[PDB]
RNA sequence: ACUCUGGUUUCUCUUCAGAUCGCAUAAAUCUUUCGCACUAAAGAUUUCCGUGGAGAGGAACAACUCUGAGUCCAAUUUUUUGAGGCCUUGCUUUGGCAAGGCUA
């Protein structure tokens, strides 16, 4: 009634490699460590590529949620329970 | 440790030569002295001015409301 | 996949992905007290993760103890394995790999057996017992096992519906509880890091009777579901500890206000849920469905008919809803393992965390170098074929992948204790049904068939072809010792190999058993106690052989020592007539023995940090204490063999030669020892002289060692010996009333009360008594049955202590079916045990010497 | 917000009196409207109704957008629209002429 | 119900933020907003021109924030 | 809102703000219309089809919904 | 409301109605919070006690169940070596019941006996002019002695909020009753249950299942014993 | 927050029930074991006392509590906008697309 099935995806996605697109055309795939009801991914050790084409390797990264336009989480979580 | 709108009244009661960056805008930012803002981040500006970065005529506005939704970044002098 | 599991909340699919990020894998041992609890929970654990494995109403369903003596008895015995995935306080699935270990204290070996493929600990104690005799046991083995310690005050509805206790004076009895958690934490750590209080999260609070299970914040998310406005990690922040709640500016402060004020644990926490449990027991039908509905439960009419006890499991079932308060603090403070494979692989593996392969094991990778490490082995229940469970530590085994299983004598330059064995089938075990599966990456525990046959206890399984430089990890430190003694021998002589076959599947099952045959072809068992044995020897006669045994009458190991130094400086010459040495035997000084056993000292150390531990410690000099040689019979032994040999008299090169062979006759020597062949403890072995031959063929070897055993014999022998007695430790949990009835039944068996304290918060004492162990045989039903099972005792053992008698006293008749009086106990236990043994009649001091 | 009451008809006092006002103008003078709208564009019409995120509904729009050659402004006639209110610049009266 | 955004980690740590239009900044973060709003000491402004400029004390509006990265180790 | 509840596990056609499409299995939504879409396919143009997996696409960049195909078995 | 119907088959009644229904049965019941009481004393002890030709002091006495190895009859092994066993205490009846494959060569159809059950540390509430969560002094006292946040950090309790049952009281004029009906023997701590025969409610069955009483005369001890040796039979 | 199930009691029948079908406990018979069988144990069968469930049939009064189903948010973080306009190439499906630079 309050939180949605998706940012209860997103808090499963923790721990695992989830690769975000911001605003901004930036990939960033590498381990989300934490995020929030609002989608401020910190995320870490972090290979970026960048509307160029060039990839960078960022340890630490925290990214506001407002800004992303998707994350690609990993298939495990097509089997999570609130996918169910 | 410092919370954000507790330094912009710390800004006002410096006077400080407050300079704003604008949303979107990279070219023209904006000096003044900052007065008054609200739960919503609206700043008026005593004596701001148009700085652009190609141009960099600074034109002088007078006491504005900047509104909060235009604002990137409150430096100062 | 491609079996028949029970409806579970998860999906098996998910709980495999689980598997493979080990990020999301929490390695939990339940340990704690007997019937503290820890089965029930695990029990409400798998009632939240499966919808169809429900609990009966006037029966708890156990789900682990899965063993028929565990459920007749209802005392844990094994440990069982249960891999569920449980959701936070977040939403957020873990894997949890927990082991639900007994909290008898006689099974304390198969606490150490999930403690080793553990990262964490809870301790779970009786919230009206309180800490009790194996809470702090396990708190010792847990913090010196270098576990993450965490805590589940279990069965706070007993300071409800048992104590009555009022909230703040149970508040009073839970915050005693952390205390005593925590001073004995501060007592056997140095660091102060793992304070255990529920403000961190350390500390979880429950009962699971009635499925209540909260830690601060997932009390606090009841009030953050409830009302939408308040962030519960902030108000969790000041539930516990002398935090009040001010009303009229909404502020916890830690000044109280009105003179009256409750602290916020007993206002927001304590009361709602006394008033819930007494809303149900005392008001259920005038007024529980008004109280329901301000807490936002709602119970079918079919549930409301229930009696009070599935009544109050159910209405906190719907209150407290999942058990995210024990997730939120095992994965806050129990480590990833990914994060634990680090001080895991620095503690338990014998190359330690700076090798190769301990660099590859502190990643904990699935693609790495398989590094599985099996300590339980789980008998099928036709009794056949065992399955070895234990953790991956790094690399992934598969089914069907041929393996290298090494056991506990591997070293690298003695590699035949290993075997390459087919792995047969890899299972994902819960308690009552296993997931088989295709493979199981590191950082995850798995019941492997196949690789049961090369190993006893405890295993390393790594890979063939590869891994060359694969170390063991260690064996299993346990935390007592096992001392009771049974023999055992088949009824029909005839059926004696179903009986070894049985003797050697009980060596799988029970990690610290001891089986073997003496000198008399007596085989003999070694337990922690009565229970132990008798649950032993139950699967000996059920489970494994099929046949009827006779068991003789327990008795103990004795250990042996001297009081004095040795009379003349004993000698032998090898029978190359070649190689004198020379001992005396000295008593080592008080606590060093200690000191030894507990790895205070080891000669892993080099020569200046030992030697300076010995001067600093028992005001030795530095020419002795960088002379030592051993430890004992083992590596961490009783004993000490130094080397007094002048550099003058001796060439210290052509002594270095043989101090190899003298070691090992010295530990086979402490092993066996002349009174009764058992163990030498407290005892300085000084090497005084060593004439050693010139060239290596005629020392070395079959010479020395036998020779090193002889002179170590005579030594201790001219000396004078005692034998020593274990002694155990009991606590009794008695009644106020019943404690002059524990001091009448402890009286009559040589036993010592230390103290008779009260439990504070509960109307019960805890006697904690010293009887020999010898002596403890019946002494808890000799204690339960006199003061009608209000009394209840858990023995575990201690110490050694001498026997009050002299065990070379020739002077003492011994008639054979009488119990001896106390000042020649020694000299019927020297004897018989040697009849047992069945050595001699006597030991003479001079049997071991040269000139007779 | 410091007015949580049930009744809050201060919405239209919003509308009587504060800058949402001009439009209630034009639910009660029906006068013609011009919109200067987010992607260029000029709608004028005659807005029937409107609330609190300013979106409209217009009677009879004529909408004017200009194109680039460089730029001839065309023009095409709707019916009748809902405009989502947040796809205006400025709304205003078109004036006095008179 | 906007609850902060979990930036303890994040304290007292050198940063760069990427801000809205292509644009860069660096600084030590002092604290925040649920609105992840941050003020930065030493804050060394850093443009695409390519010459750096420090300021020290400023405030960032939590709209225009794209990234954070702790170029210190947290 | 049961006119997307109508729509989980579909084939999906997402058009974004970008004009970017995901092809993908809808799986869940929320009030901010974030959705959930499993083994997600992107459709951009020049034509080529780049293969995602589980995309939790953000409700702000989203326009526009539509159906692909039934649901698989 | 209280009963089926006129059948007279289940009942389901008010915790009040139980609560003064146990306390007219007060004299029928023995006031035991455990089956602690009855260790080595229980029907599996029993069972045990029968199935070993062994007669627990209290308890019923059987014929053998097996044929008894006589120990005059076995010849002296080096198992059976009498100058091999130390004698401490003599091994009882108690210690072959309570540990049955320990100390029996050939335990068969031998039953475990429960272990302990914890200690049920319940206080009978002598007075009900006390409040039913009272730190009574039976139980003994605490005897007193942290990461607090501070308090100028801004954590507001929000106005909605305070404890869950604040209008509640801790405890009713019948709490502290049905606390007691918790720890009340069956059919007291139900509150709902099936009608039973009056053949089949045994009033005094759990008065010979409890120890024979001190200062007791020889006919009723053994009377005792025999009724307990018929329960057993019987189970 | 509007509508359609299902009821409860009692009497009887039929079938299943190794589940404490019974929080109680009988008797008979057979076999075995020792005594030398009320004062004795085992195994098995049977009968009784008399259960639970399901199904069915009657007849008494309740009919929508319950179990279900059908039936107040424009100010950063999502849904009341940083939106729109200019320049070069690859192809133009001569509509223009893609990338980058911009300007606001
Ligand atoms: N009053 C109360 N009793 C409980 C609670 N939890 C368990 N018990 C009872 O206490 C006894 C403890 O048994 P278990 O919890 O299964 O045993 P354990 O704690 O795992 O300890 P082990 O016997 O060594 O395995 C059980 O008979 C339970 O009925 C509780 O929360 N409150
Ligand atoms: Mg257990």
């Amino acid at each position: 009634m309050s939180i949605g099935v998706p940012i209860k995806v997103l808090h499963e996605a923790e721990g695992h490699i989830v690769t975000c697109e911001t605003n901004t055309g930036e990939v960033y795939r590498g381990k989300l460590i934490e995020a929030e009801d609002n989608m401020n991914c910190q995320m870490s050790n972090i290979t970026v590529t960048y509307r160029d084409g060039r990839v960078a390797q960022l340890e630490q990264v925290y990214i506001r949620g407002s800004k992303i336009r998707f994350l690609i989480l990993p298939d495990m979580l097509k089997n999570a329970p609130m996918l169910k | 440790m410092v919370q954000p709108i507790n330094l912009i009244f710390r800004y006002l009661q410096n006077r400080s030569r407050i300079q704003v960056w604008l949303y979107e805008q990279v070219n023209m930012r904006i000096e003044g002295c900052i007065i008054g803002f609200d739960e919503y981040m609206n700043l008026v500006l005593d004596d701001a001015e148009e700085i652009h970065s190609k141009t960099k005529s600074r034109k002088q506005l007078g006491r504005i409301m900047l509104k909060g939704d235009n604002i990137t970044l409150l430096q100062s002098v | 996949m491609e079996q028949t599991l029970p409806v579970t909340v998860y999906e098996m699919d998910f709980l495999a992905d689980l598997m493979d990020n080990s990020e999301l894998i929490r390695n939990v041992t339940l340990c704690g007290h007997l019937h503290h609890g820890k089965t029930c929970f695990v029990d409400c654990l798998i009632e939240q993760t499966h919808p169809e494995i429900r609990k009966r109403y006037d029966q708890d369903l156990c789900y682990t103890d899965i063993l028929f003596t565990e459920q007749e008895r209802g005392v844990g015995i094994k440990s069982t394995p249960v891999t569920v995935v449980l959701p936070d306080t977040k939403g957020k699935s873990y894997l949890f790999n927990i082991m639900d270990t007994p909290g008898h204290v006689n099974f304390s070996d198969e606490v150490t057996a999930g403690l080793r493929i553990s990262d964490g600990v809870v301790l779970f104690i009786d919230a009206a017992e309180g800490v009790m005799l194996n809470t702090e046991r396990l708190i010792k083995h847990a913090v010196q096992e270098r576990l993450a310690v965490t805590v589940c005050i279990n069965k706070i509805d007993r300071l409800i519906l048992e104590l009555k206790l009022p909230p703040t004076d149970a508040y009073y009895k839970l915050r005693h509880i952390v205390d005593e958690v925590n001073g004995l934490i501060s007592m056997y750590s140095t660091d102060e890091n793992l304070i255990l209080s529920p403000l961190l999260g350390n500390v979880c609070f429950s009962s699971s009777q009635y499925s209540i299970c909260f830690t601060l914040g997932s009390f606090a998310k009841i009030y953050a579901d409830t009302f939408g406005d308040i962030n519960y990690q902030e108000f969790a922040k000041r539930l516990w500890g002398d935090i009040y709640f001010n009303p009229k500016t909404r502020k916890f402060t830690k000044k109280a206000p009105t003179s009256s004020s409750q602290r916020s644990f007993v206002e927001f926490i304590l009361e709602p849920l006394y008033k819930i449990l007494a809303q149900v027991v005392g008001d259920v039908d005038t007024s529980l469905p008004r109280t329901l509905d301000e807490l936002g439960i709602h119970l079918t009419k079919e549930e409301l008919k229930l009696n009070i006890r599935p009544l109050l499991r159910l209405v906190c079932k719907k209150f407290f809803g999942e058990f995210t308060g024990f997730v939120d603090m095992c994965v806050q403070h129990i480590p990833s393992p990914k994060v634990g494979a680090k001080p895991k692989i620095e503690h338990t593996y014998t190359g330690g965390v700076d090798s190769d392969l301990g660099e590859a094991m502190s990643d904990c990778d699935p693609d790495g170098p398989l590094m599985c490490h099996t300590t339980k082995m789980y008998s099928t229940d036709d009794g056949v074929q065992f399955h070895a469970f234990g953790r991956v530590l790094s690399g992934t085994i598969h089914a069907g992948q041929p393996v290298k299983v090494l056991g506990e004598n591997y070293t690298l330059e003695d590699e035949e204790d290993s075997q390459i064995c087919t792995v047969g089938r890899l299972w994902i075990s819960v308690a009552r049904y296993h997931i088989e599966v295709n493979r199981v990456p590191a950082g995850n525990w798995v019941l492997i068939e196949g690789v049961d046959q090369p190993i006893v206890k405890t295993a390393t399984i790594t890979e063939p072809r590869g891994n060359e430089e694969a170390q063991i990890f260690r064996p299993l430190k346990f935390n007592t010792t096992s001392v009771i003694k049974i023999a055992v021998e088949p009824v029909n002589p005839s059926e004696l190999p179903k009986m070894l076959d049985g003797l050697r599947k009980v060596n799988k099952s029970y990690p610290s058993l001891t089986t073997k045959v003496e000198e008399s072809g007596e085989h003999v068992i070694l337990g922690t106690g009565e229970l132990y044995l008798d649950c032993v020897m139950h699967d000996l006669r059920k489970m494994y052989s099929e046949i009827d045994i006779k068991v003789a009458d327990p008795v103990v190991t004795f250990c042996e020592t001297v009081v004095e130094t040795s009379s003349l400086k004993c000698f032998a010459e090898t029978p190359n007539k070649k190689n004198k040495i020379t001992m005396i035997a000295e008593p080592l000084e008080k606590g060093l023995a200690e000191d030894i056993e507990n790895e205070v000292v080891q000669i892993t150390w080099n020569r200046k940090k030992l030697g300076e531990f010995f001067q600093t410690k028992y005001d030795w000099d530095l020419l002795a204490a960088r002379s030592i040689w051993a430890f004992g019979p083992d590596a961490t032994g009783p004993n000490i063999l130094v080397d007094d040999t002048l550099p003058s008299e001796v060439d210290k090169a052509l002594l270095g030669s043989v101090k190899d062979s003298i070691v090992q006759g010295f530990q086979w020597g402490t092993r066996e020892g002349p009174l009764c062949d058992e163990l030498i403890r407290n005892v300085k072995f000084k090497i005084l002289d060593a004439v050693v031959a010139q060239e290596p063929l005629h020392r070395g070897g079959g010479q020395i060692i036998p020779t090193a055993r002889r002179v170590v014999y005579s030594a201790f022998l001219m000396a004078t010996p005692r034998l020593m007695e274990p002694y155990y430790f009991v606590e009794v949990q008695a009644p106020a009333d019943c404690v002059s009835a524990v001091y009448t039944v402890l009286a009559r068996r040589r036993g010592h009360v230390t103290q008779d304290a009260p439990i504070p918060g509960s109307p019960l004492y805890t006697i904690k008594a010293f009887i020999p162990a010898i002596d403890s045989f019946g002494f808890e039903t000799d204690l339960r049955t006199h003061t009608q099972g209000q009394a209840f005792s858990l023995s575990v053992f201690h110490h050694w202590q001498i026997v009050p008698g002299d065990p070379l006293d020739k002077s003492i008749v011994i008639r054979p079916l009488e119990p001896q009086p106390a000042p020649h106990l020694a000299r019927e236990f020297m004897i018989k045990t040697r009849r047992r043994k069945g050595l001699s009649e006597d030991v003479s001091i001079s049997k071991f010497f040269d000139d007779p | 917000e410091m007015t949580p009451e049930e009744l809050q008809k201060r919405e239209e006092e919003e509308f009587n009196t504060g800058p949402l006002s001009v439009l209630t103008q034009s639910v009660k003078n029906n006068t013609q409207v011009l919109i200067n709208c987010r992607n260029n564009k000029k709608l004028l019409g005659r807005v029937k109704a409107f609330d609190r995120h300013c979106n409209m509904v217009l009677e009879n729009v004529k909408e004017m957008w200009t194109e680039v050659s460089k730029p001839v402004n065309k023009d095409r006639y709707i019916s009748k629209m809902f405009l989502r209110g947040d796809s205006v610049i400025v709304v205003l009266r078109n004036p006095l002429i008179a | 119900k906007a609850h902060p955004p979990e930036l303890k980690k994040f304290m007292d740590k050198k940063l760069s933020l990427k801000l809205n239009g292509g644009r860069h900044v660096q600084g030590i973060l002092r604290g925040f907003d649920p609105f992840m709003n941050l003020v930065i000491d030493e804050c060394v402004e850093m443009a695409t021109s390519g010459q750096q400029n420090n300021i020290g004390m400023v405030v960032i509006r939590g709209n225009s924030i794209i990234m954070l990265e702790a170029l210190e180790r947290v | 809102s049961s006119k997307m509840l109508q729509h989980i596990d579909y084939r999906m056609r997402c058009i974004l703000q970008d004009g970017r499409i995901f092809i993908g299995t809808f799986k869940a939504f929320d009030k901010h219309m974030n959705l959930i879409l499993c083994d997600c396919d992107e459709f951009r143009k020049r034509e080529e089809k780049r293969v995602l997996g589980l995309v939790l696409l953000r409700g702000e960049n989203l326009v526009s919904m539509t159906v692909e195909g039934p649901p698989p078995k | 409301k209280y009963v089926n119907g006129s059948t007279y088959q289940r009942w389901q009644f008010t915790l009040p109605m139980m609560s003064t229904l146990y306390r007219l049965a007060n004299q029928l019941l023995t006031d035991l919070v455990d089956d602690n009481y009855f260790y080595l004393f229980d029907l599996k002890a029993f069972f045990t006690s029968k199935a070993l030709n062994m007669a627990i002091p209290g308890g019923p006495k059987f014929e053998p169940l097996v044929r008894d190895i006589n120990l005059q009859d076995e010849d002296w092994n080096e198992f059976n070596d009498i100058n091999k066993i130390i004698i401490r205490q003599p091994i009882r009846t108690e210690y072959k019941i309570a540990f049955p494959y320990l100390y029996n060569n050939l335990p068969h159809h031998v039953h475990l006996t429960w272990y302990h059950t914890p200690n049920v540390v319940f206080i009978k509430t002598e007075d009900p002019d006390l409040p039913a969560f009272y730190f009574d002094p039976l139980i003994n006292p605490i005897s007193h002695r942290e990461p607090l946040p501070d308090d100028d950090e801004e954590f507001e309790l929000p106005e909605f909020v305070e404890p869950f049952l604040k209008d509640t009281p801790l405890y009713t004029d019948n709490t502290a009753n049905g606390i007691a009906l918790l720890w009340a023997p069956r059919p007291f701590n139900l509150r709902s249950g099936r009608t039973r025969r009056a053949l089949d409610i045994p009033l005094v069955k759990n008065w010979y299942r409890e120890h024979c009483p001190a200062g007791q005369p020889v006919k009723v001890r053994v009377s005792y014993q025999k009724l307990l040796k018929y329960y057993v039979l019987n189970a």
